[PDB]
């Protein structure tokens, strides 16, 4: 909650439209750290939804302690630690 | 406020001005009594109505009997080689050659043609070898497609036999029921290809016989998911397999039975309506239990109507299911006990239920059963339901041989609006003997020839006659196959809000103007009887608005060979025309040297009609390079012109005879008057003069004379007609072009009353301000009006800019409180063939309501008081004599603070009319008397179940 | 990188999808030294 | 039942009858994608 809040929102999106740009989404760099569009018509911005429909996310206590728990289960825990990957820098997220 | 009698004597004195200055420097009565001092190099020829229209009923009669000889001569060698088939199923030395169309091999081997430059063609083509055209879902090289490739190569002697006898034939086309298209001359294919030539329209209609198609929709809860968008995509692509001469509804059952419309009974399932189901179909949803006895109770009672019109041929449920448990016997046996409807059943979607009962649903009711499970299996599947339907028409044999001829649409290999005859091919291998009769109850495909509304065009010429005349062909469903109004677009539904493979189908009625007598017409057209009638008509300018009444006749007769029924419009005025009659030479040439160029300053600037005067001489569409080739041509060409006809050509000569004779004679006498900024005159024959060399840049006119507007405008009137310039700077028309007024000059020969051109004046609208004047007030507004309610003289400065413009757009209070006293009526019109501007949810076609007003009482004088509310304002309105102009008076807008919204006289997009009220009460149609359906020699034996 | 993913093979992730995308028939990164023309090389049958 | 949100695809871990949901359990009781699972019956009943 302390570190990866509200930072899953940043897709690479269309060219002053509403559209995803790709089959499947992966967080842009929230601050210019992590993953950017490389496509020649793409930008990035907020609004997105989320990596699994908004479900796994540390943006509130409930949905932290559901990734965490995800996480402990050795099921699925490398998803979320490339989509933090993708969010922020290579640094910080491995540790966690 | 000035009295009654005061104003008369205000437009009294403007109306001599004007009237006497357009009469004196046009030269109405000088040109009149120039093509009656002659009266010997022309005569006077009667254009009679009957013989006019049977002789080019004849001549699109005869032209037909050309397309139906290539067609059965198609047909009989394509069984006959067929029949002669060994299915071959090894293709690796003997090698299938063929040229594929798109392109830049297990069996086949590749044909690289030249692809010369053809006319009558907007393409390369190759007259050497057919091309053919295999869909990207079907693969080439299989066995199926390359013992189709083979036998289909003796297609090409006939092809090129058939354009032999006819030099001017169009695509000759046989589209393969395994899928692919032979078609000649060889031509390059037009993102992706999403062609299919089973889907075609023309490929449809020779299928099969017209049917009474009924959709069951499984809405229940099971549905729901992506089968459910599976069965929406699927109802969709089976609605684009029916044409005007099918009737389809669409229900859906969930525990109860109900329509997914407004429809409530079938219905004509043309663009309109299939646009309604499509999406009215799109917004179902699954919920509930299902119940297959009510269900089919609903669609076996909707098919026992006969209140309204239906097509009285194959009547067919198409069940939209997953699976099931119940069979419905009693139903089927209380129903259709003697198996007279068949039922398609379908399977969609990826489930694991019962496919028992929907698999024998169909093998009991002489249907098919078809399976879905994916996106990629509803455009094939949905096409399929056909071969059943073709079993009764192949056991009928030579009987069921006959050509039809489809809507007008849009080629697929752009060559713009045309119709095609089709032909169904059978397979009779083993029918001298009579012994296998199992893979023989199909058709081999549908051999098309294609004929252009262009040819159709030449067999019916317009130039013998007054602009205001035309010919219209008339099809037995309504729709229009030839006609002036008839535009090479689709014809749009509704507004387009987004965030051509439809015909072009046009109904009269929605052609033109609508009237009562037009529809008795119309019924008379339909069934098909000679007759005449003469009545007096109110009729729509080529600019879309102006509205003025005219008398015309209208003779319309039956064509022999085919349903259609030619018509003919004919005004009076134009029962007689002008022959030009000279062969001399130095009299001819001496009008031929008027057209130079050069003169373009004595006989002021001249142009040239593009008509079709010679066969070498070709349109350019700019009246610059077209009236150079053409002096050249007139100067180099022998005067026997062995090709080139010499009607058009001594026509326009003499009236460069007689235009030039106006402007030297008269216009050079007068250099320059102060009210006149140019002096135009437009003749039949097709040459405009201008005298101004300079105007000749400001004309902003059509140079063909019968597609001028002002020119139809003049002829209809008997007076003065000011035509409004058009507003928001199209074109300078606002100071430096003025106010056009022209007047139609009439010619009385032997008796007969002729209006051969039309002459006029462009007025200096600053010239006319002063003399309006003799400013600004306050007090008072004062403005002229013409015949549609544009202003055209004003004296409030802001009022004078916005000149050409409709009166209910600056002042809306008054303008509306004008057509409730009944001086100005209006009739509302839709505009199918138009596109525009798509709106929140490029350009896409559309359909727009267009306004035209114009004057409705005869009486001069108009005095009234209007009521805005907390207020009162007086006006009086006078109307001047023998011109379109009406005079008002009233008081300032600032008097009373009121300003309701404004009125508009403009395209609208609309999306009327609403088609859920006119079911209730169709247009009349007449319908194919031939049916193919419950043949006893059916096999019926097989349906998708049993080899499934 | 190689002991992040070889720890995620130990948890047991998906070894064996890293495995089918270490086959012979895989492209060679630009930056790698190879002959012009043999663009899909690196990857071994040593994977499994 | 449930589990046809989608629209655009058919899911195979489903509860739609006795043997399909036995196999559902099973595979969540070997811990295999149990989160996908999770995932789709959370948008059953409204997602996030
Ligand atoms: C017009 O009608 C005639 C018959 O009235 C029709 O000629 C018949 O065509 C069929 C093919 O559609 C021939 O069928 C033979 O028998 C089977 C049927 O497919 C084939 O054997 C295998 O069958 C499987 C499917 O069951 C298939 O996948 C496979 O490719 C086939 N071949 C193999 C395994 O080698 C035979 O190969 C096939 N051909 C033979 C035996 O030569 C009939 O024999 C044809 N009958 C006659 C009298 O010619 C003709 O196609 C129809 N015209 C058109 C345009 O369809
Ligand atoms: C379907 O494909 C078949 C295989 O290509 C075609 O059959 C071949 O047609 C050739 C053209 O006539 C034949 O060549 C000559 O045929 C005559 C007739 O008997 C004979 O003089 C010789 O057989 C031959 N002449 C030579 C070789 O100088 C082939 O014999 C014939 N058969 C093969 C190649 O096996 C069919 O024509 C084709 N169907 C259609 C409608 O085009
Ligand atoms: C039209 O169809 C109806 C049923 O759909 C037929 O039944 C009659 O309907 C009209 C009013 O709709 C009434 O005469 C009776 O209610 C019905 N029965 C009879 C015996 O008339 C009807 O016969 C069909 N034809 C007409 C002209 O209505
Ligand atoms: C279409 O065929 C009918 C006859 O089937 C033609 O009717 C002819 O009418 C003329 C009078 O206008 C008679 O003199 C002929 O005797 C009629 N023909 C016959 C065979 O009796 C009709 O003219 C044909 N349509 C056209 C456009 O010619
Ligand atoms: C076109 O002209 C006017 C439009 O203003 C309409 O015709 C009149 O319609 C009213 C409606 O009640 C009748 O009372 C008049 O008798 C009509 N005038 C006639 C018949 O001359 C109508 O919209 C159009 N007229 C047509 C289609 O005939
Ligand atoms: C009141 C009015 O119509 N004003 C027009 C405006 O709509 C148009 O955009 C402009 C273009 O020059 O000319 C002026
Ligand atoms: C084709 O039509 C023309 C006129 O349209 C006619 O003269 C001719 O006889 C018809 N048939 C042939 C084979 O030209
Ligand atoms: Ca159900
Ligand atoms: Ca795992």
């Amino acid at each position: 909650l302390e570190l990866f809040i509200g930072k899953m929102h940043k897709t690479c999106f269309f060219a002053d439209s509403d559209i995803v740009a790709e089959e499947d989404p992966a967080p842009c760099a929230f601050s210019g750290n992590g993953r950017q569009c490389t496509a020649n018509g793409t930008e990035c911005r907020s609004g997105w939804v989320g990596p699994n429909g908004g479900i796994t996310n540390f943006d509130n206590f409930a949905f932290a302690m559901l990734t965490v728990f995800q996480c402990i289960t050795m099921e699925g825990w490398t998803d979320v630690l490339y989509w933090m990957n993708d969010a922020m820098g290579f640094e910080l997220p491995w540790v966690y | 406020f000035p009295s009654a009698v005061t104003i008369k004597s205000w437009v009294d004195k403007m109306q001599e001005d004007l009237v006497t200055l357009a009469k004196t420097a046009s030269g109405v009565n000088q040109l009149v009594d120039i093509y009656e001092k002659y009266q010997d190099l022309y005569t006077v020829e009667p254009n009679n109505a009957r013989q006019l229209v049977e002789i080019a009923a004849r001549d699109i009669e005869k032209l037909l009997s050309n397309r139906s000889k290539a067609l059965v001569r198609l047909a009989l060698e394509a069984e006959k080689v067929q029949a002669a088939h060994q299915w071959r199923e090894d293709f690796a030395s003997n090698e299938v050659v063929y040229y594929n169309a798109k392109d830049d091999e297990p069996g086949s081997q590749r044909i690289k043609p030249v692809f010369i430059e053809d006319a009558n063609f907007g393409r390369q083509i190759s007259y050497q070898h057919a091309a053919v055209h295999i869909p990207t879902d079907i693969y080439e090289g299989s066995t199926i497609v390359l013992n189709e490739l083979n036998w289909t190569s003796a297609l090409d002697e006939v092809f090129k036999k058939n354009r032999e006898e006819d030099p001017s034939l169009l695509w000759q086309v046989f589209g393969s029921a395994t899928g692919l298209a032979r078609y000649y001359p060889a031509s390059p294919w037009v993102k992706i290809d999403l062609y299919d030539v089973r889907r075609r329209p023309w490929y449809i209609q020779g299928a099969a016989s017209p049917k009474d198609m009924l959709i069951l929709v499984d809405v229940s809860g099971s549905v729901s998911g992506l089968t459910l968008k599976l069965i929406r995509t699927s109802v969709s692509e089976m609605l684009e397999t029916l044409s005007d001469d099918d009737f389809v509804n669409v229900a859906s059952f969930n525990s109860n039975a109900q329509d997914v419309s407004c429809f409530q009974h079938l219905v004509q399932a043309n663009v309109r309506n299939k646009k309604v189901l499509k999406d009215a179909v799109n917004n179902i949803t699954a919920k509930g239990i299902t119940d297959y006895k009510k269900g089919f109770s609903f669609a076996f009672e909707q098919l026992l109507n006969y209140n309204v019109s239906r097509a009285n041929c194959n009547k067919i449920i198409m069940l939209f299911t997953d699976g099931g448990e119940e069979r419905a016997q009693e139903i089927f046996n209380k129903y259709n006990k003697d198996k007279k409807v068949r039922v398609f059943t379908f399977s969609v979607g990826q489930h694991n239920y019962d496919r028992g009962p929907i698999q024998w649903m169909a093998c009991e009711n002489k249907g098919y059963y078809y399976e879905i499970p994916s996106i990629g299996a509803i455009r094939i599947n949905t096409q399929e339901y056909l071969d059943v339907l073709g079993r009764p028409m192949v056991l009928a044999g030579d009987k069921a041989k006959q050509v039809q001829w489809t809507n007008v649409y849009l080629d697929a290999l752009e060559l713009g609006l045309v119709i095609t005859g089709t032909l169904p091919v059978f397979n009779i291998t083993g029918q001298f003997e009579n012994k296998t009769n199992l893979k023989n109850q199909l058709i081999l495909g549908v051999m098309g020839v294609d004929v252009s509304l262009e040819d159709i065009k030449r067999l019916t010429p317009r130039f013998t006659l007054c602009p205001n005349g035309y010919y219209f062909a008339i099809d037995p469903n309504g729709y229009v196959l030839l006609h002036p109004n008839l535009q090479p677009k689709p014809i749009g539904v509704g507004i387009p809000t987004i965030n051509s493979q439809e015909p072009v189908t046009l109904d009269f009625l929605d052609a033109e103007l609508e009237n009562d007598i037009k529809v008795e017409i119309r019924n008379k057209m339909i069934d098909g009887e000679s007759g005449e009638k003469t009545f007096r008509t109110l009729v729509k300018s080529q600019d879309e608005r102006y509205i003025d009444k005219g008398n015309r006749t209208y003779t319309w007769t039956p064509v022999n060979g085919t349903d259609y029924s030619l018509a003919l419009v004919l005004p009076t005025y134009s029962f007689y025309y002008i022959k030009a009659k000279l062969e001399e030479t130095i009299t001819q040439a001496r009008y031929s040297e008027t057209l130079k160029p050069d003169n373009f300053e004595e006989s002021g600037y001249t142009f040239i009609a593009p008509r079709d005067y010679c066969n070498d001489l070709k349109i350019s569409d700019n009246n610059t390079e077209f009236l150079l080739n053409f002096n050249e041509f007139i100067d180099r060409k022998t005067p026997n012109n062995p090709s080139c006809n010499a009607d058009l050509i001594n026509r326009v000569l003499l009236d460069a005879g007689f235009t030039n004779e106006l402007v030297q004679n008269y216009w050079s006498k007068q250099k320059n008057i102060k009210g006149v900024k140019a002096r135009f005159v437009v003749t039949d024959g097709g040459i405009t003069r201008v005298y101004p060399k300079e105007a000749g840049e400001n004309w902003q006119e059509n140079p063909e004379t019968y597609e001028d507007s002002f020119y139809k405008r003049s002829l209809d009137n008997d007076n003065y007609v000011f035509t409004a310039p058009y507003f928001n700077k199209s074109g300078p028309g606002a100071y430096e072009s003025g106010i056009m007024v022209s007047k139609a000059v009439e010619i009385y020969i032997q008796g007969k009353l002729l209006k051969p051109a039309v002459v006029g004046i462009k007025i200096d609208v600053n010239s006319w301000i002063e003399n309006f004047t003799k400013r600004n007030s306050d007090v008072m507004d004062c403005v002229i009006l013409d015949d549609g309610g544009f202003l055209l003289m004003a004296n409030h400065d802001d009022y004078t800019n916005q000149i050409g413009r409709f009166f209910g757009e600056i002042d809306p209070s008054l303008m509306r409180h004008l057509v409730n006293i009944s001086v100005y009526a209006f009739n509302k019109s839709y505009d199918y063939q138009s596109v525009c501007e798509p709106g929140a949810a490029s350009k896409q076609s559309c359909i727009t309501e267009q306004t035209q007003y114009f004057f409705d009482n005869d009486s001069k004088s108009f005095s009234g008081v209007l009521d805005c509310g907390n207020c009162s304002r007086i006006f009086h309105g006078e109307k001047l004599m023998n011109t379109n102009l009406i005079f008002i008076m009233v008081e300032s807008k600032g008097t009373c603070p009121c300003d309701t919204r404004l009125l508009i006289q403009a395209e609208q997009t609309s999306d009327g009319p609403n088609p859920c009220d006119m079911v209730k009460q169709p247009r009349y149609r007449k319908g194919p008397d031939v049916c193919f359906d419950n043949n006893v020699l059916e096999d019926y034996t097989d349906c998708g179940g049993v080899s499934g | 990188q190689a002991v992040l993913l070889l720890f995620r093979c130990a948890t047991g992730e998906a070894w064996q999808e890293i495995m089918l995308a270490c086959l012979p028939g895989k492209l060679c990164d630009p930056e790698s030294d190879y002959n012009p023309g043999e663009e899909y090389t690196c990857g071994s049958n040593f994977a499994i | 039942g449930k589990f046809n949100f989608d629209e655009t695809q058919t899911k195979r871990s489903t509860f739609d009858n006795f043997p399909q949901a036995l196999l559902t359990v099973f595979q969540i009781l070997t811990g295999e994608d149990w989160n996908a699972v999770m995932y789709d019956g959370i948008m059953a009943y409204g997602g996030p």
